[PDB]
């Protein structure tokens, strides 16, 4: 009979079971024997105390690097407010050691774990391209707790060489199967920020995850957006509990909190998934989660049900990550078809917004063509605008089969005027739909200011599968 | 870029 | 026993084979068995007139699409000064039909030939993805001549959409082998246009193809870089032959002219040495062509020899395509191990560009690493700089092995104060050398003019493999 | 004997009269008859609420119009967070109806005051044209408490056509006499903004306007610069008053508040002084403002004397407004000789910034020449540079007779990498000097970043007259 | 009564006086005691030779200045091919001494004349502002036979000083009259040049003159456009006379060419019309070239008449000036009204120009404002619009009384991808005819090939009178 | 342009 | 795009 | 700025 942790803290991390069975329910995966055997996982941040006493165990120099400095040692550069205790922090959730009397325990405590050394200095295209595709072979998940500033004033994504290592790292890594980027969806929810403006969470090559209290509410860092995957638990409001993990100065803490706590956590569930299923693609994981995440117990004003029936909310993308779930569907998964990518421009004549602007457009999805969708993945809807006040925008797109995903919605603190020059906002809520059919795109001035602007571009970019 |  | 093709212009066609040998060898391919059979060429321009008589045999509809009017249809629009012949005299160079007593022949005239129309309009980014990308799995090679303006003050490349259609054709296409992007180097030579300014053959995913006249000069049009691999045949003077091929309503022409004429060409040879080999990866392809391409006959004033005994130059890249040995060394080739990718950040601290400018680094090319490279295949040299009067500027990169590429050379037209914003210049001409040691970045001011400015960035991307054995 | 206004709020207007000398002593200027009669005004704003109570009976229709949706009615658009009740606030300062028994009293309380609709929408070059040339022979003053964002960041200013409407009302403006526009310095002081990136502000047209709080402190809000010519009070910290005005749907306000309140202020001011005497050019009033301004009570911790012995600040110009002074030397004022235009090109040939650069040159002020200049009025210092951190620039510009604009103060917020494309920097400080003699341009990195960048033109533009 | 010159190479100047009666009747004007006495002119180019026996006689100081050199003295920089001889050749023209024995005579013989030296170096903003603005009020007539390059492939203008410069002379020069500037309309015809992507000569400040050879025909080297307001004699092919003037070294030449003979002698009919006349206004100066420039003997093949029965070619303007009419005229004349300026926003959102693009829009020219317009002067049509290839647009404007002025024609050579961003095309075309009513502009794509753009802004500025 |  |  |  399986025997849970013995780790002193263990029992503080109710995330990962305490009864209630309100939690990730790992307990579940590890009594069929995933734990992450064999699995490698890579901590993106500020570097890896390897030397603590919860950590060392399975530590691996393989899956390290400090790019910062251009040397092998990830180890962080200790300072008296601890400032680069952010990476040690996500390490322990993934792969903090178990029954060795020390703390608490990761996910995937029998998983390899190593950390990349890059925010510790000018972070450059060029260090977060060597950073993610550091050992595509080797290391099998990537965990990115950052991302550009949460103001919710600011547009930004990878340049021109992390988007390289962004599409090489899901084509070639793994040994083809395509490495697994997983990402912290964003900590500015009370500046109103929206994840969809990031670039890194808004990638389809990674898996953006949000958060959730205890009491299964919005956290108050949350940021909504269409192109969030799923979620797991975090820290909350002064009377919920926080994640407990390895602290720098060998220390440990039970005050881990943010977004930052929970790609870690998805990275340790997608750890023990990948040692249930070896030959998961990075589009198998990704619906592995779409099709496994719970929604219950966990509110929000928004669940919304998609075109195939599952319930999506803008704060939660499919729910709550279930790792007993998602290893029993690893086991018999067979792996997608060929991944088809159909570009149809909607329009490159030039449309006042005004205060609000519909554009409707009957869409074939490719139809005879090789690129022929039936059944939808991710979908990007790319537009060039220009207007005066930015944050004043809300932007909608609604799928033929009805889905309503909200591409943007208002950003108080963001009074740019420089628009978006072909930005490409992502909704996951669309999956397995079949995109054939009517196509809806909203912009509309929330404000009553008399604002003014043009949508000079709107590309529709549908992934997905032929009929099957 | 900043930590989350 | 081969019996060349008996096409009434055949004999014109002095490029094919000529009674003075200075062609491109493609008899000895045809003699071989090698003329494109199973073999799908698309040409992405102005459109194709399917109906041709000399292209009607070939046709394929699958390797066709007019992506300017969002239909099937590939025919091009006719107007009073014939505007739209260029897709068809493009597709008749690649495989016109042979022996049909019409016109000449192509380079592969038993190879699929197809056409896609997206030049006749707005050439969006959205367009040129879809065109790049088109039947990945069914076109094995696409043909490109066209590209930003030649007018030797422009600096342009590919958008979003574009890049990563070049990126997901070469790991996708062909199931998984990489589609095969031929590009015509640029017309811009009498505005001393630089080919390393253009993002399309500037890019590591196509094979830049320059041209050569009948005499073996460099043509009045050429444009001169070190990202161009190899050389076709082409117009020249008035008293140099040209190009024979489809034009048209359904006529025929002796006189195709510029490098557009070059990159049928070549994807034709790129045909016959597919069917010698189909299982030859977009890399393997360019491997090929940098070991078989001859410098031989070729005039140009700078012809210099790499780390590895190769002879170079910015005007012929490797020298011309031969046919022949393209099909013989393509065989029994086998498959170039794992593509690396080692990116170096040479330059963090701005830098003064002022009169020259002289940047040395010692490099190690990702030794202890998994991307290390022993083995070089295309080098970028990433610039991010502010100058006054860019068309002064000329920029060199000096390999540890001693060669000297000219990454870009000065533009008397380009009066851009612009300057360049992470744009990367590459080069062809260290292939296969060994990239450790010290590496130099040469930055002058080529005027008299009190110009001015800073280099902000320079990141060195390697890419390459390293010599295993097992 | 002269009897003060008896409406409600006067009282609570502190700054238009107080037991304390700190206010713009406007009751000296009534006293002596001057209460803006048969002058016009106009707010060009958000609209303007004509049945206001304090405001009808003032109202112009002929001074008003609506260029947002191209008709004559400059009732503003209500919406709940008033958004638009901008105007009507300025309107009630310039001249709100007094003895009434409603609210209060503007400074020019017997002047006619309309509005022009044209901040409701798509601010275009057109319009702002439109509204800085309507009815040039019927209006008078112009008062603007609007300008580019006071983010810190942004250098912008008028276009085409409104650059040409500044000069036509200058040049043909009441019959020839020139339209006075009065002009808000900005609301960027939390952000490190400077008034002199903001070309309406900057313009020598225009009479750039600061503030000053009760306690004659510089405001939270205030932005410095060496184009402002003077100050009026306005509000301040938590423990200072504000300013009383007419607010949207005929309510009344205690709490208007920044630069906003101060423009008016001056344009009614400014109206008493043209009662006073009709025949003042655009310039004599300019200069009437910089002769009797006051420093007293203003506290700055940049106060200096310039050539002419007047003291100066970047915070307040020539200091606080002085309706009764303005007054008084309207009256006894000869209209000032033709104003001369002096170019003068200090460097074509390029400069390397680099972390200190210092321009040297000996100016002659085109002696000889029809346009030699001895007594200065507005000097531009046309700048044209390429930096890669334009915020950590400071730029300053000492006159012969050694005073020292600054032309540019660091503005930690801009980041951008634009430089300056012909930006006319502009200084009222050196205002009656000879500009004969050695002039230099500083320009420092304030930062201690390996910053970079070119000075590549540098051109003087001196403005005034010879005896 | 009078004596006609006993000049060498008077009989040479067939376009002065000719007895086929083909000319610009500048005889005439002179019998009637007009020759130039008291108007100054000078010549914006390359430099003056001061000591020229043709010239010293006439030559001003006063009215010349070296910008290039930052010095009083004009003298042309000598080389061995004489490079800098276009000043002194366009001098002559205006102003040669007449009964001195020696090559010709100028139209205005008894005139001052002077040189400003600001080509033979880098021709600046500043440079051209200073020019412009020398001496506004001694000297009367600019006459400018220089401009942005004429390969047909440029669009540009004056910079922001030069700008200042025009507009504050044509309102304080010549003691508030304005100073008259005259442009030689541009060689660029061979390339197919449109004179409207000149803003010098598309200025509304400037008299733009085109040329036409000895037999009346359009000249190789002209280009059309609506901008231009009248023509006058110059060279043509090679079987036609050419212009006499004086050359560098002290010598006489019988072969100056192109446009920059016809401004000068332009400058000369306008010197004599000023003698007649000096109170006539900038504005009054137009009116009369308008009314007084006869078609007639000018060959075309776009002769229209406008609304106000006058005929009006791209090639010629108005036609020929008539040195007689204009002086008869002017001594008559009343000088016109108050200039108004009706701004007027025409697009209401983004128009695809595609193949072609019509525009519609129904116009009341400010009725009910100050501005309202009646007469017409000049009028622009602001485009603010992106395209591929530039050189294939065509535009057209057409007024409500259906005169078509094509404000663009197709340059070939032109491929340009930057459109034009708030481009005044200016037509005089529509002189005179009333404003009210519906406009239309016509934006078309003269080539086959597929190209595309956007027109974002569309701003029609009327300028003109009311009764 | 913003309201002061 | 120009074609060549 | 050519001499015309
Ligand atoms: C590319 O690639 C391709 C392929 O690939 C491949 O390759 C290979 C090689 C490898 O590499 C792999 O891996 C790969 O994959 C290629 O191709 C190839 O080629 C080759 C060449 O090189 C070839 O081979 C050859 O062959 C021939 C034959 O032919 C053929 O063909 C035909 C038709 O046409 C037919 O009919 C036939 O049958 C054939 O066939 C074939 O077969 C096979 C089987 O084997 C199969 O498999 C296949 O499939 C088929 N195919 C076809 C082609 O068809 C021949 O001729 C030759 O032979 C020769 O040589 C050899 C070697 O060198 C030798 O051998 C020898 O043999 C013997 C027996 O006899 C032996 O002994 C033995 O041993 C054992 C041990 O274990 C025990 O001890 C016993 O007891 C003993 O007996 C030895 O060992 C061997 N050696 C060796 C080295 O191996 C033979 O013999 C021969 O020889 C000759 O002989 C003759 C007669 O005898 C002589 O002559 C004479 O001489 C005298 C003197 O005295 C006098 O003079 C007289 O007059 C005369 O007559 C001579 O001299 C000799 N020589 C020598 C050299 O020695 C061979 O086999 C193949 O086949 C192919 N394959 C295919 C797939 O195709 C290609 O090439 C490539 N290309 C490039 C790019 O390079
Ligand atoms: C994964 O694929 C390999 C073939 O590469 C196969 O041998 C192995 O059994 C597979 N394992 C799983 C867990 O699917
Ligand atoms: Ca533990
Ligand atoms: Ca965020
Ligand atoms: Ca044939
Ligand atoms: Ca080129
Ligand atoms: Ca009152
Ligand atoms: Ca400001
Ligand atoms: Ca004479
Ligand atoms: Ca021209």
């Amino acid at each position: 009979v399986y025997q849970e942790p013995t780790d002193p803290k263990f029992p503080q991390q109710w995330y990962l079971s305490g009864v209630t069975q309100r939690d990730l329910n790992v307990k579940e995966a590890w009594a069929q024997g995933f734990t992450g055997h064999g699995i490698v996982v890579s901590i993106l941040d500020d570097g890896i105390e390897k030397n603590h006493p919860d950590l060392a165990g399975n530590y691996d120099p393989g899956a390290s690097f400090d790019v910062n400095d251009q040397d092998p040692d990830p180890q962080p550069r200790y300072t008296q407010m601890n400032d680069n205790r952010h990476g040690t922090r996500c390490a322990g959730e993934v792969a903090a050691v178990a029954n060795n009397g020390v703390c608490g325990v990761g996910v995937a405590y029998n998983a390899r774990i190593g950390g990349v050394r890059m925010l510790d200095g000018e972070v450059t295209d060029a260090v977060e391209a060597r950073s993610l595709g550091l050992n595509p072979n080797h290391i099998h998940i990537y965990s990115a707790s950052w991302g550009p500033e949460d103001d919710g004033k600011t547009v930004d994504g990878p340049a021109r060489l992390a988007e390289e290592a962004f599409f090489r790292g899901v084509s070639q890594g793994r040994g083809g199967l395509g490495s697994i980027f997983v990402w912290a969806s964003g900590n500015g929810g009370r500046e109103h920020d929206s994840c969809n403006c990031d670039g890194y969470t808004n990638s389809i090559y990674t898996l953006s995850i949000s958060s959730a209290t205890q009491f299964g509410n919005v956290p108050w860092y949350s940021e909504a957006c269409s192109s969030t995957l799923a979620t797991t638990y975090s820290s909350g409001n002064q009377n919920e509990k926080q994640i407990v993990t390895t602290d720098l100065r060998q220390k440990c803490t039970e005050s881990h909190t943010g977004t930052s706590a929970s790609a870690p956590l998805a990275a340790g569930i997608i750890a023990l998934t990948l040692e249930a299923n070896k030959n998961l693609t990075w589009r198998d994981m990704q619906h592995l989660v779409v099709q496994t995440s719970k929604p219950a117990h966990l509110n929000a004003d928004d669940w919304a049900t998609n075109g195939v029936g599952r319930k999506v909310s803008h704060s939660y993308g499919y729910g709550l990550l279930d790792a007993g779930a998602m290893v029993a569907l690893a086991q018999n998964w067979t792996t997608v078809a060929p991944q088809r990518k159909c570009i149809v421009e909607i329009l490159v004549e030039p449309k006042d917004i005004g205060k609000r602007l519909e554009v409707r457009k009957a869409v074939t999805a490719c139809l005879g063509e090789p690129n022929h969708i039936t059944r939808l993945e991710h979908v990007q809807a790319r537009l060039t605008l220009s207007y005066n006040r930015r944050g004043d925008l809300a932007i909608h797109l609604i799928s033929p089969m009805g889905t309503r995903s909200t591409l943007l919605a208002a950003r108080p603190h963001d009074y740019s005027a420089d628009g978006f020059n072909d930005w490409a906002f992502m909704t996951t809520h669309s999956w397995d739909e079949d995109p054939a059919g009517e196509w809806v795109l909203e912009i509309e001035n929330t404000s009553e200011a008399n604002n003014y602007g043009t949508l000079t571009k709107f590309t529709l970019v549908l992934y997905g599968t032929a009929p099957e | 870029r900043v930590k989350r």
